[PDB]
């Protein structure tokens, strides 16, 4: 009840976190793609 | 698949195809000039 007069702001607290949440998932994705190679090799044992 | 023989197996496109990146870098950002006396007073003489 205390809580509930202040309105916004834990609304606000939560929001920014979920925006940061899905903005390091935008980045591991993009760093991820670049990462892949469009053509490879198969891994054998000995390889090298 | 990698050659046991001298010959190296090869992978070479035989078609091209055009494409466009399109990147955005912010390069400013919007400058903004406060009056401290007129936000924190509102033109009120006791304020001031």
């Amino acid at each position: 009840q205390l809580l509930r007069e202040y309105g916004q702001f834990c609304s606000k607290i939560n929001q920014a976190l979920h925006g940061a949440n899905l903005r390091q998932d935008d980045s591991v994705r993009n760093l991820f793609a670049s990462v892949k190679s469009s053509q490879s090799s198969p891994i054998i044992p000995g390889f090298g | 698949d990698q050659l046991n023989s001298s010959y190296f197996k090869l992978s070479i496109p035989t078609n091209f195809s055009f494409g466009v990146t399109q990147e955005y870098i912010q390069t400013t950002i919007q400058k903004v000039t406060v009056d401290c006396k007129q936000y924190v007073c509102n033109g009120f003489q006791k304020c001031e």
